[PDB]
RNA sequence: AGGGGAGUGAAAUAGAACCUGAAACCGUAUGCGUACAAGCAGUGGGAGCCUACUUGUUAGGUGACUGCGUACCUUUUGUAU
């Protein structure tokens, strides 16, 4: 029973430069250089699910920074306030009142300065 | 009790391992041979 | 053990033969053994030692720039030899004596529990004829049936040759893969009792 | 008006009306669940601001649907060392829609 | 030479280098991007535009701007090397 190859061969690099739809050059249409391509890409985004996370409490913060020097403070100085009185609404929260409901965000900040703190 | 229905007891067949098929199979590329050496070439045998 | 006969009355037959254990992975040795000793191994490929020229080096091994080849027959060329090249063998195993007939005592017992054997007196067709065999057998209200006789007679064998799913067989010639593969059994008192003094 | 409410260990600002995803819960499709965890409630310019919990406040929700997100697949490789592995996955989720918000 | 019709045929994108007819490679057409911008060419975020339709918590194409990021194999104490 001799087995032939070409069928199972053609469907397995199919697979592979369909993954690398979109690249440049080579990366799209040569098996060897797309195969590289694609491996590569999953490392990325196997690693930049953890930088996200890194990089949105990032911009919150830098966000809730800007909203509480407005209010007369700093964001250092309002998270030991917050921790303080009892409050506990994330920080992606806060970020969003800061931009939107700003009239709600000056309650929180000014109920942290009556900490205190 | 038909020709595609009978079976042997588990434990009493197995598969027979292949070296040098992929990286999944444990035994790729080298072929549990380790590096280079006698012990890893064609007729690479130590007498008796 | 009784086992029913379609005109008679029961004819007690030994327990051990009709009636014992169904021991699965012995019968599936012994029709795997079976199958495997009825190939014959008749194919072969060329080695690299046998696939005709290639008897000197295509190129000096050093200066001209190309890979090192030592005979144009290579496995790795086009037109060379199979690497581990085929030579006719045989697929015969080993089975005990002792181990093929407790398969039979296991295949015989299995057929009484499932209601696939048949039991019968004497079957006998006079002057060889198919479109009379086909008659008879309808009586017993059968289509794939294996006929199992102490003797095969000469005009039972003329007779259903050419019948598709009817075959007609030996006690001691009738093999564990028929005892499986057919609808039904037909078995004649004569031909219980010779199976008796084999299995035991 | 809208709240912030505890579900599936994060913090979600919900109001009156909407549809989102959360964590799986343990509740068939269209029963009735209610969050007693509530941070913040606002109406216009009446703001409650929760300490831990605002007190008496609560939502009422129902479950639409369950379900799973899309596969994400994951690629280990360390190169020139000979491994490799892959593996796949769909996070589960449930659908629930906001059908009341009191202080 | 080669073609456009017309005829034959169930079918000529079965037309004689004639069954099926993939990939590398080379073109035409449409959508979006691209001429102040520095690097393994991706990914996290993300505006705008184009199309479809259940008319925007939807689907497909493109990807301005931006964080991170020096291919694969082998051989090695150790390689973007
Ligand atoms: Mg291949
Ligand atoms: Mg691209
Ligand atoms: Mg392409
Ligand atoms: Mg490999
Ligand atoms: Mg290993
Ligand atoms: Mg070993
Ligand atoms: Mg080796
Ligand atoms: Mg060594
Ligand atoms: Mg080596
Ligand atoms: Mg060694
Ligand atoms: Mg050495
Ligand atoms: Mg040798
Ligand atoms: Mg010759
Ligand atoms: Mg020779
Ligand atoms: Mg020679
Ligand atoms: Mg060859
Ligand atoms: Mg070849
Ligand atoms: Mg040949
Ligand atoms: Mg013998
Ligand atoms: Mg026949
Ligand atoms: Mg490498
Ligand atoms: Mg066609
Ligand atoms: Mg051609
Ligand atoms: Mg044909
Ligand atoms: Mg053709
Ligand atoms: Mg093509
Ligand atoms: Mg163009
Ligand atoms: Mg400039
Ligand atoms: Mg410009
Ligand atoms: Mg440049
Ligand atoms: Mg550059
Ligand atoms: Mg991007
Ligand atoms: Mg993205
Ligand atoms: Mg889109
Ligand atoms: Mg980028
Ligand atoms: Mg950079
Ligand atoms: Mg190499
Ligand atoms: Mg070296
Ligand atoms: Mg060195
Ligand atoms: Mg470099
Ligand atoms: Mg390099
Ligand atoms: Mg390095």
């Amino acid at each position: 029973a001799r087995v032939k190859r070409g069928v199972i061969a053609r469907r397995r690099h199919k697979k592979i430069l369909k993954l690398a739809k979109g690249y440049y050059g080579a990366r799209s249409r040569v098996f060897r250089v797309a195969k590289q391509a694609v491996i590569k890409a999953g490392q990325y985004a196997y690693r930049d699910r953890r930088q996200r996370k890194r990089q949105f409490r990032a911009l919150w913060i830098a966000r809730i920074n800007a909203g509480a020097r407005q209010n007369g403070l700093s964001y250092s100085r309002l998270i030991a306030g917050l921790k303080k009185a009892a409050i506990e609404i994330d920080r992606k929260v806060l970020a969003d009142l800061a931009v939107n409901e700003k009239a709600a965000f000056t309650a929180i900040v000014e109920k942290a300065k009556a900490s205190l703190a | 009790m038909q020709l595609n229905d009978l079976r042997s007891a588990p434990g009493a067949r197995r598969e027979k391992h292949r070296p040098g098929r992929g990286i999944g199979s444990g035994l790729g590329k080298t072929g549990g041979r380790g590096h280079k050496g006698l012990t890893s070439r064609s007729g690479g045998k130590v007498a008796p | 053990m009784q086992l029913n006969v379609n005109g008679a009355q029961a004819i007690e037959v030994s327990e051990r033969t009709f009636g014992g254990e169904f021991n699965e992975t012995l019968v599936h040795q012994a029709v795997v053994a079976y199958m495997a000793g009825g190939r014959q191994g008749s194919k072969a490929q060329k080695t690299r030692s046998e696939v005709s020229g290639g008897g000197k080096k295509p190129w000096r091994q050093k200066g001209t720039g190309r890979a090192r080849a030592g005979t144009i027959r290579s496995p790795i060329w086009r037109g060379g030899g199979t690497t581990f090249a085929a030579k006719p063998r045989s697929h015969e195993q080993k089975l005990n004596k002792k181990m093929y007939r407790a398969a039979l005592r296991s295949i015989l017992a299995e057929l009484v529990r499932l209601d696939r054997l048949v039991v019968v007196a004497d079957f006998a067709v006079d002057a060889p004829k198919t479109k009379g065999l086909v008659a008879k057998l309808d009586t017993l209200g059968l289509k794939d049936v294996l006929i199992v006789t102490d003797g095969v007679d000469e005009n039972l064998y003329l007779a259903a040759r050419n019948l598709a799913h009817v075959d007609v067989r030996d006690v001691q010639g009738s093999d564990p893969v028929s005892l499986i593969a057919y609808d039904k059994v037909l078995v004649t008192v004569s031909a219980v009792k010779k199976f008796e003094e084999l299995l035991g | 008006m809208y709240a912030v409410i505890v579900t599936g260990g994060k913090q979600h600002k919900v109001t009156e009306g909407e549809f989102l995803k959360v964590e799986k819960l343990d509740v068939a499709t269209g029963e009735a669940i209610d969050f007693d965890r509530v941070l913040l409630v606002a109406n216009g310019e009446d703001v409650k601001i929760g300490l831990p919990v605002v007190e008496g406040a609560k939502v009422t929700a129902e479950v639409v649907s369950h379900g799973r997100h899309d596969k994400v697949r994951i690629i280990k490789f360390r190169r020139r060392k000979h491994h490799m592995k892959r593996q796949g996955h769909r996070q589960w989720f449930t659908e629930i829609k906001i059908t009341g918000i009191q202080a």
